[PDB]
């Protein structure tokens, strides 16, 4: 894609917006659908986010390869664990409600 | 003539092997509120992500489920002040980052760039953060 | 005359011809009653009267040439239009533009900054330039106005050397100054290479290391907004076709 | 002698010294023509004084009313008070429209009219119909920052050619051999090294020397270095005594306030609120020639109508103009007035006073940009050496330059040197050898200033020279004062033997570079004030209160019918040629005739001297 970098920049913002929209959605319509939407958006937004950080702060072909590899693992496992929490346990929305009861 | 790339390669080549010092930056530079809020936005984003990661790791690795830990904590019937404190601490970064995040999306549409508007939006972000955070730590 | 007002200036020093010399800060005292109102007046008095080894770039003396950019009291600015601070209880610290290789004292090596500017091809380009010189190109008052706030730049570098992204990735991030000039050519109605100018910024660094910190605009001695120009480039990147 | 300094040798077809408007245009013109060209400059190009230019550049484009370049020719010739060479003036003015259209096509962002064409404003001393038709509007501009745009546009344009730049290299002298220039020797300021650039042709475009004075609009870097190189080479400089005091430098800082202010309707006012120029120049008023307005303002101040607490300046008033106009036509000075005088130009007048601004004199050239020498009554080009821009005396400006004519001169003669070299040489011709030790004396002098340890420090000797020119070679002059000034300067020059410098390094040693600049300014200053003392007549900016008349070969104030023409030796309508013996600092003068012929009498009539008034 000759327009890769700008298509990424646009997706990043599309996702940030997406996630903003999920906050009200979690409060007003909690349940599976939002629970998975949040698992996917929290991971995607955080993965791109931590990647801009590596990009600004990590230098050298190898240290960059390493940071990005470690990030891809952190993210894959993070989206996995969140889907897991949603399938086998109460799920993000309900967990927040419960924690807010303490 | 030297092309721009050649000029760039010799600059690095000359200087990295020179004995020239690198002038100070971050240790001498004057802060501003916008600058401070900027790096706080990055710091809250990283913290929020690390938190979401730690929580998903606990989901894959701890022996009990969420309801047991909630109950455990409750069985300590902790003081309301402390509870409030903690909820406030939890929601503040999320809060700060969401509102300043909205300010960044507004900048992405090209609006609010006069420097005096940058100072205004930052302060509107701080007060909404504080308000929404006291609001929520109270629910 | 008789009744002084002595100000102290703590200024960055480093001599490359003194083997093993280390950067140090030197302090000078100047009678504000016998010096011009600007920091450059002070730097010139010091050089002329106390220490002619103090070295710095300067030329126009009215803030149009861009030579004297440096960091004063924590911020990047032109010494020649920067008022000397009258509160005598404070020492004004002076350093070279930030995160730059120091040639000597307050003189940074700006050659990478200039090579980034050459790389965006800052000159008018027409598809058919076979008519260069025959007649004036027409441009409306309204399209000429689009250039206001972009063309006044004096390439002093206060902005890019204030930008933390530029501090961390100055080898590949073009920085605020050059990006605002690339925008100045992208919107000149008389230029025919807008898509190619945008196409050149399709990589992770040239443009995208800007995260809207806004130090650039706060620091500009000409009152320009490079941070805004950049946001307008990002929008064009996101919408142009072909 | 010993090379304590390593020497690098370069060979090019051509070398351009200077990278302001004239040098950049000459240097890429040469590369565009195929010549392997080097451009040597002591500043990064866009820092050059050209960047500070404001009001505009003239060309009869006729975008505001019908115009004729010959009307411009006339204005310039009258403005030069007949000390201008009309062949050069012909070339300059006829070439103007194409030179400006060239800049616009390069991308120069000129302000625009309702037709999308370049906007032009009124400026001083310009008219329609050879003087009979009212105010011209031919000064093309980019609001009031024309210089800035002109320089940035030329610089961006040079980036398209293969010109080799040696930025922040300080040229020391010319490499002369047998009356011919073989190149130049320079100090690379960044690494302390010495470089000799050999080339078949050398172009000098180093700027003026306003800094020989104490108060000037000129940048700190306007120190006549190229001029001094010519002088050191034993070549003549010309008309150096004609120094332009611009009517309006801001009081105190000296910053230029554009004549565009008055071109757009601003007015000069004395302490009594009188628009005194209606009195001194009833027709032109505040748009009369600069030598005139400056003399008038100066008269108003010594006669008591001065403004401010010391009654020592006057007022430039713009507040009666609509604010949009000031914001659109005059934004730079609007900002400058406030930063340097605290004035809000929509409310209060700007404090102003006549300020040394520009050098009419310089290295003499023919209209093709070739430097000339003058032997036994004839002009001879110096093979291999060209000059253009304020450092030259072509002379399109004679005794007084019209505003907006210098930026024009820059581009027209910088292109002219490139054209002339291109019709005279071919790229790649063998570059002339230079004796193995060419330049060694430049290094010797440099080494000697580095370690200088006398009793008079560089800044001291410089301030001495500045205050001397300031009170002895000002707007109004007289023999006694000029003579005193001459002797004080000659003394200060002997005194350079006692210079003390402190910096002993070689990398970015501005202690030493500014000492080389002092030598340079001293050579220019000596030629100026001795040329002035010798000139017993009043012409353009050179006003002698003891020789109040302009003296030409005829009395052009009565019919020439039955008038005995005066002998070359008994009148002053001739260029001054100054030479300096650098060891002693003694000045020699000679004169050469002004050229009245144009490039084509059928196309552009030569204009005979006449009484000059606005
Ligand atoms: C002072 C001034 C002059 C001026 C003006 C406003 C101000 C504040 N506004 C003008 C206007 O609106 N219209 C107009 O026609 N003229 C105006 N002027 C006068 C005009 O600007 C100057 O006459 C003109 O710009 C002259 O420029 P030129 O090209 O001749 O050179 P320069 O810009 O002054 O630059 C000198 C160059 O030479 C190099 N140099 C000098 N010494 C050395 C040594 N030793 N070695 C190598 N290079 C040298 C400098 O680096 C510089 O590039
Ligand atoms: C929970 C959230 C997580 C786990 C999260 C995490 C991240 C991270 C790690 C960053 C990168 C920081 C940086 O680039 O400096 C990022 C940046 C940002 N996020 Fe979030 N954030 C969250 C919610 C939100 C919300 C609801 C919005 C709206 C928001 C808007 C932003 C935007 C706009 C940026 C880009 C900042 C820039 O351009 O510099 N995020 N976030
Ligand atoms: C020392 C690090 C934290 C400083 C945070 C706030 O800092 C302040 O912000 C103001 C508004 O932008 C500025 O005008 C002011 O100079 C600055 O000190
Ligand atoms: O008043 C000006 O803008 C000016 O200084 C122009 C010339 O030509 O010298
Ligand atoms: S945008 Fe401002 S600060 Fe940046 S280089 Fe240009 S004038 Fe200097
Ligand atoms: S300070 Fe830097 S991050 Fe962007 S807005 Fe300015 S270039
Ligand atoms: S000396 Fe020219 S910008 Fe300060």
């Amino acid at each position: 894609s000759s327009k890769a970098a700008s298509l990424h920049w646009t997706s990043e913002r599309a996702v940030s917006a997406l996630l903003l929209g999920l906050l009200p959605a979690a409060y007003l319509y909690p349940g599976p659908a939002v629970d998975y939407s949040l698992a996917a958006a929290l991971t995607l937004h955080g993965h791109w986010g931590l990647g801009q950080v590596i990009t600004d702060y990590v230098h050298g072909d190898t240290p960059i390869k390493v940071a990005n590899t470690g990030l891809y693992v952190l993210s894959a496992i993070t989206f996995t664990g969140l889907c897991y929490f949603n399938y086998y346990d109460v799920g993000i929305c309900k967990a927040v409600a419960m924690l807010w009861s303490i | 003539a030297t092309t721009a790339k050649e000029e760039m390669a010799r600059f690095w080549e000359k200087n990295t092997k020179s004995s020239r010092p690198l002038s100070p930056h971050i240790s001498i530079y004057k802060w501003s509120l916008p600058m401070a809020m900027s790096i706080t936005h990055r710091g809250t984003g990283v913290a929020l992500s690390l938190g979401v990661s730690l929580f998903s790791l606990a989901a894959l690795l701890l022996p009990e489920q969420f309801p047991h830990y909630v109950a455990v904590v409750k069985s300590l019937s902790l003081s309301p002040a402390l509870i409030y404190s903690a909820k406030f601490a939890l929601v503040f970064p999320l809060s700060y980052h969401t509102w300043n995040g909205i300010r960044h999306l507004v900048w992405d549409m090209g609006k609010g760039f006069k420097l005096s508007q940058v100072e205004q939006s930052g302060v509107v972000v701080l007060i909404l953060t504080l308000l929404s955070s006291a609001g929520i730590a109270a629910i | 005359a008789a009744t002084s007002r002595i100000k102290k200036f703590s200024i960055y020093r480093w001599d490359p011809d003194k083997p093993g010399d280390k950067p140090r800060m030197q302090t000078y005292e100047v009678d504000l009653n016998k010096c011009g109102p600007m920091v450059l007046d002070a730097l010139i008095k010091i050089k002329n009267e106390l220490d002619s080894t103090l070295t710095f770039r300067r030329s126009c003396r009215e803030g149009i040439c861009g030579s004297c950019a440096m960091n004063i009291a924590g911020g990047n600015t032109l010494a020649c239009t920067k008022k000397i601070d009258p509160d005598l209880s404070k020492t004004t610290k002076i350093y070279p533009l930030p995160h730059m290789y120091v040639v000597k004292d307050l003189v940074p090596d700006l050659s990478n900054f200039y090579a980034q500017y050459k790389s965006i091809e800052p000159y008018l380009k027409k598809k058919d330039e076979s008519k260069q010189g025959k007649e004036q190109y027409l441009q409306s008052i309204e399209d000429r106005q689009k250039l206001d706030g972009l063309y006044e730049c004096i390439l002093c570098a206060c902005c890019s050397t204030s930008c933390p992204s530029y501090w961390w990735n100055g080898d590949k991030y073009l920085g605020p100054a050059v990006l605002m000039q690339a925008y100045r050519w992208m919107i000149d109605s008389r230029d025919d290479y807008t898509e190619e100018r945008l196409a050149q910024l399709q990589d992770p660094f040239s443009l995208y290391r800007c995260h809207t910190i806004m130090n650039c605009t706060r620091t500009c001695p000409k009152g320009l907004n490079p941070g805004k120009a950049i946001a307008e480039i990002k929008k064009m990147m996101a919408t142009y076709k072909e | 002698i010993s090379t304590q300094y390593p020497v690098v040798d370069h060979e090019f077809d051509a070398v351009v010294v200077g990278a302001g408007g004239a040098g950049l245009r000459a240097a890429f013109g040469l590369s565009e023509a195929g010549f392997n060209t080097a451009c040597v400059t002591k500043l990064f190009p866009t820092r050059s004084h050209t960047v500070a230019a404001q009001g505009g550049i003239n060309a009869a484009l006729g975008n505001m009313e019908d115009d004729n370049w010959r009307w411009h020719f006339y204005d310039t010739v009258k403005g030069s008070d007949w000390l201008g060479d009309q062949d050069a003036i012909h070339y300059m003015t006829e070439q103007a429209p194409a030179a400006v259209i060239e800049l616009e096509n390069y991308g120069m962002p000129f302000s625009r009219t309702e037709e999308g064409k370049i906007y032009q404003r009124a400026f001083g001393g310009q008219s329609l119909q050879f003087g009979k038709g009212g105010q011209a509007h031919r000064c093309c501009c980019v609001a009031d920052r024309t210089g800035h745009s002109l320089l940035h546009t030329l610089y961006g344009r040079s980036l398209r050619y293969d010109t080799s730049y040696f930025v922040e290299y300080f040229a020391l002298d010319l490499l002369m051999e047998n009356g011919e220039c073989r190149g130049v020797i320079a100090l690379c300021i960044e690494d302390g090294t010495i470089h000799r650039f050999r080339a078949k042709n050398t172009v000098i475009a180093t700027g003026g020397y306003g800094r020989t004075y104490f108060s000037c609009t000129s940048a700190h870097t306007s120190t006549g270095d190229g001029t001094a190189m010519v002088t050191r080479a034993g070549l003549p400089c010309q008309d150096l005594e004609f120094v332009q005091f611009h009517p309006t430098g801001i009081y105190g800082a000296g910053c230029l306030i554009t004549e565009g202010c008055r071109g757009e309707g601003g007015i000069l006012i004395n302490s009594q609120g009188e628009r005194f120029m209606e009195r001194y120049a009833p027709v032109a008023k505040d748009l009369a020639s600069r030598d005139v307005v400056s003399r008038s303002m100066t008269i108003e101040i010594r006669e008591g109508r001065g403004c401010g607490p010391e009654k020592d300046h006057v007022y430039l008033q713009l507040h009666h103009l609509p604010p949009q106009q000031l914001a659109t036509r005059l934004p730079g000075i609007s900002e400058t007035a406030m930063i340097f005088a605290g004035v809000d130009v929509t409310k209060e007048p700007i404090p102003v006073l006549p300020t040394v601004h520009y050098n009419m004199g310089g290295i003499p050239t023919n209209y093709k940009g070739q430097v000339i020498t003058h032997v036994n009554g004839e002009d001879k080009v110096v093979p291999g050496l060209y000059a253009c821009g304020e450092a030259a005396s072509a002379s399109v400006h004679g005794a007084n330059r019209l505003g907006a004519n210098s930026l024009l001169d820059l581009v027209v003669f910088g292109r002219a040197c490139a054209l002339t070299i291109a019709e005279t040489c071919k790229p790649g011709e063998p570059v002339p050898s230079i004796k193995p030790n060419a330049g060694e004396e430049s290094v010797a002098n440099l080494d000697k200033l580095r370690f200088a340890d006398g009793t008079i420090r560089t800044s001291e000797a410089r301030l001495n020279m500045q205050k001397t020119m300031q009170s002895h070679a000002a707007v109004f002059r007289t023999g006694s004062i000029l003579q005193e000034g001459c002797e004080k300067l000659s003394q200060i020059y002997r005194d350079l033997a006692h210079l003390k410098t402190f910096d002993r390094g070689i990398v970015w040693n501005t202690d030493l570079v500014e000492t080389l600049e002092l030598q340079n300014l001293m050579l220019c200053a000596l030629q100026t004030i001795y040329g002035a003392e010798a000139r017993k007549e009043s012409r353009g900016a050179h006003a002698r209160e003891d020789y109040k008349l302009r003296i030409d070969e005829f009395d052009y104030s009565k019919p020439l019918q039955g008038q005995q023409k005066r002998p070359f030796e008994e009148h002053w309508r001739k260029h001054t040629l100054s030479y300096v013996d650098v060891k002693s600092g003694k000045v020699t003068l000679k004169y050469r005739p002004v050229i009245d012929r144009t490039l084509n009498e059928e196309d552009c009539s030569s204009v005979p001297p006449a009484i000059r008034s606005y």
